[PDB]
């Protein structure tokens, strides 16, 4: 396969490599707080892990969207692949086990730590879009 | 307010406790009986030196005295960056102390209520009527669409429903969406339509004696004890002040900077 | 002849929003779209109340 | 999502683009999960 | 139903007479209000919250002791405003224990038969004008321990002039019982579970209720509220305004055919 | 096993649960019940201890194990409380005027303390950390303290003039004193009727449970204002007759014991 793709590249033909669980997402465990306070007691945001071929994301609202416009809080995660993947088979599941247990998370600047105490509700209006 | 993206791999920064102790002020509010029982004119300086041993620079700790819970409740002005209110427990004043806590443990956005010409109503659960003064005797008359009263006559205050009598502070909660006619002694009272925005993180209340009775939320289904509501048993006030001084780091840990941008007029004791 | 009859209070609007949002899940889609083509005028909307 | 998973006719695409109610009802009565889901979202956005 | 009670209920995680309210308040509340039309005002204020006209009902009781004499729960939802008295704590608890839970009670003929409590759910609930329960535990030979089966003066007294009392004795032990059967009646009751259609709002005081005989637990359920008070009008206004939250803590699916606080079986 | 902070103990998450040991521990353990004199007064029977022992025997305990110790009241009991049973239950009557004392008593018997003598006449004393307290016990414990600065001179007090000292205890039977750490203190106590000890709170005392009879949750066994933990060994009951209290203690003895750990 590799010499075949080498020859195709040398001839300037279209190449192709099949990957089982491609290592396409660089490791990044991060979060974004769209609503925050110094005391970090009413937080709205989303935390994610993009590792290997896996993307776990979890949007959290501390108020449970009580004061939201339609009692609905919208969460969005955009992950940009560094190369174009084709003929990809993916498994999508409705819960992120990584961010489903209580934890203590440093602040963005590391100045302090906040508390996360998830209670998991099913995600609503799930939409996954693959863009080129 | 902007999104704050952070990395879960970031390293913890060193303890900022010393820096905040150096660059902030602490206010201690105690009843007059505390100073009476202590019976020492230099006790302020003694506590200041003890706090300096704890780290607070001399002059950053301010000691303020109030006659009692009822008197303190009349427009409680909290000056310092960090405020600790030592509130003596009295089984007869469970509501009043609670009201005081509700007033100082939460942020309130208030506007004047000109009752004598206008008809007022509460729009949501966060809306209350905070009345403060020397004597707040509030009577309420619920109304209907035809402007008539329910079990009350708008022209006869004697039929108005009594909700408060001779109160230094009272938080009135009525049924939302209903207009009410209000009759309160404006000479010795001022009533404001207020919305609670959220917790006031720079104010902690230490209940000296008793049991956990504070209810800072009008909702009967919730009686939450936040980390800013402490409760200590006592027999001597010197012991109370010693335990406040010794665990100052713990008390401030339970508190956060105010973070609210105000519009009201209040002096502050800041460094 | 009597003390003027009091028109009772109706409902606080939050309760009404709750009730309408709860009714929102009772709607059939084909029939909803079929209704959404009839030009509801004043008479049509205010006759069925 | 429709035109990929459901290869839709030229006339059906013409109608769907211009919000023709006929095609909408034919798809809804067909128990098409995609259009029914979209219409359910639109209905659920009707909130006081 | 009963033929499908022992059947599973499968649900998917990815899937997405009308009610009547009864308000039980102490008579001192109505005395403090001093108005003879307050019921109509509260009914209309409730109607603002969505309760039709003839749905809310207001029941008056003299005090905690009198109300405890065979309490009756009439409406779909029963919110009991109980005034707090530091001297009546246990009684309050007893009332809550008898009101916030479902009981199954059988007649007790103390004069002819000894009785024992089988398990932790078994209690002896007695109600009436005045109860004086005296207990004499026996042994395998049916001789009293620290008591004489013939001499009732040696019996150990566990209740005195009680309008309601829930007695918990050591399980697996037979007891000879002396009860003032003339003025009050006792029954062997079993606690089935929570009674979800009754909530208790303690007006004033602190959290002191203990609806479980076990000393190691004092659970405060969502149906046990507490409010500080100065004026009863404020109490009723906060009850009306947050009736949504109060009902949320309750379930309408515990209203028996009869209003009694316990199922009775012969 | 014992108290293996020194050495590791490795266990699998598949080892089958052993049978119930409740009967075995009841057979091979002793139980002490500490009740006030009011309970004995209201229970006029002179053989009530025997009846309680028999009732416990019905629940498994052998007829040599259940012991009943009587104390006049909380203040008197607080003077060096000795608990010598494997399982200790203290029925503590509630009075709103003695809350702190109640707490202090609980704080002394619900926790393990490592105490050293104190010679207030000979040395100055300071509290090193939050676990360090000064526990004074005796007939009447009057403790006054004068904090000292780095120059050994008192602060708001004269080391020579005890009248200027700051008073932290008066006529107490038991008191836990907590002063600002890192500050030397000149102490003045009634050594004739008071013994003061420099103690460290090692941890909970797991074989002692306090059943508060009537009242509300007022115990605060932690000097820290920000914490008022209610451990599973701090029970509360409602009462109108002491016989009912004792019957409740007997019937749910298994639940009381499982809330406690045996003596080490
Ligand atoms: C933080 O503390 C560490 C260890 O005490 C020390 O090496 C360092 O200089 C301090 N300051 C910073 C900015 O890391
Ligand atoms: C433990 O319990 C089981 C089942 O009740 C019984 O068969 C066995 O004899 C008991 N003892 C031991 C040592 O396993
Ligand atoms: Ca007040
Ligand atoms: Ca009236
Ligand atoms: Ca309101
Ligand atoms: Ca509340
Ligand atoms: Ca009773
Ligand atoms: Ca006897
Ligand atoms: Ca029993
Ligand atoms: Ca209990
Ligand atoms: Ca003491
Ligand atoms: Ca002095
Ligand atoms: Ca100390
Ligand atoms: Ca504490
Ligand atoms: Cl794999
Ligand atoms: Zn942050």
């Amino acid at each position: 396969e590799y010499i075949e793709n080498w020859n195709l590249q040398n001839r300037r033909q279209r190449t192709g490599f099949t990957f089982h669980k491609p290592n396409i997402f660089p490791y990044s465990a991060s979060f974004t707080l769209n609503r925050s306070q110094p005391a970090h007691d009413n937080l709205m945001g989303t935390m994610w892990l993009n590792a290997g071929s896996e993307i776990q994301v979890a949007g959290f609202d501390y108020s449970c969207a009580i004061n939201a416009p339609a009692n609905i809080q919208q969460f969005e995660h955009i992950v940009q692949l560094r190369r174009v993947l084709t003929t990809a088979t993916i498994t999508l599941l409705p819960d992120a086990e990584r961010f489903s247990f209580p934890r203590v998370i440093n602040s963005a600047d590391g100045a302090t730590t906040w508390y996360f105490n998830p209670v998991i509700l099913r995600p609503n209006n799930v939409e996954v879009e693959f863009l080129l | 307010n902007l999104p704050i993206t952070g990395s879960m791999d970031t390293a913890y920064a060193n303890s900022t406790q010393e820096e905040t102790f150096l660059t902030s002020t602490l206010c201690l509010y105690y009843p007059t009986e505390a100073a009476t029982e202590i019976n020492d004119n230099s006790w302020k300086d003694t506590l200041s030196q003890l706090f300096l041993t704890k780290g607070w620079p001399t002059g950053s700790v301010y000691f303020k005295e109030y006659t009692d819970i009822a008197s303190f409740s009349v427009d409680p002005q909290l000056y310092c960056d960090y405020n600790v209110v030592l509130m003596k427990y009295d089984a007869t004043l469970q509501l009043d102390m609670s009201e005081l806590a509700d007033l100082i443990l939460n942020e309130w956005l208030c506007n004047p209520m000109d009752i004598t010409l206008y008809y007022y109503q509460q729009t949501d659960e966060a809306n209350k009527w905070i009345s403060m003064g020397s004597s707040c005797t509030i009577k309420v008359c619920p109304l209907n669409t035809q402007t008539l009263g329910i079990g009350c006559l708008t022209t006869d205050t004697a039929t108005f429903e009594e909700v408060a009598t001779a109160e230094k502070l009272v938080i009135t909660d009525v049924v939302d969406g209903v207009n009410h006619k209000l009759d309160v002694t404006t000479a010795t009272c001022t009533i404001r339509n207020c919305k609670k925005l959220g917790p006031r993180e720079n104010v902690a209340v230490i209940q000296v004696g008793g049991s956990d009775v504070l209810d800072i939320t009008a909702d009967p289904t919730t009686a939450p004890q936040t980390e800013r509501m402490m409760r200590i048993n006592w027999k001597k006030w010197w012991q109370v002040f010693y335990t406040v001084v010794d665990y100052v780091n713990q008390i401030i840990q339970a508190m956060s900077k105010r973070s609210r941008s105000l519009n009201s007029a209040a002096f502050y004791y800041r460094i | 002849n009597s003390v003027t009859v009091r028109q009772d209070l109706e409902r606080q609007l939050g309760e009404l929003r709750e009730e309408f949002n709860a009714l929102s899940q009772e709607i059939a889609m084909s029939q909803l779209i079929d209704l959404a083509l009839l030009p509801l005028d004043m008479f049509s909307m205010f006759s069925g109340i | 999502n429709l035109n990929d998973n459901y290869g839709i006719s030229r006339q059906q695409a013409f109608n769907l683009l211009r919000s023709d109610p006929r095609v909408l009802r034919e798809f809804i009565n067909q128990d098409n999960p995609i259009i029914r889901n979209r219409i359910e979202q639109l209905i659920m956005q009707c909130r006081l």
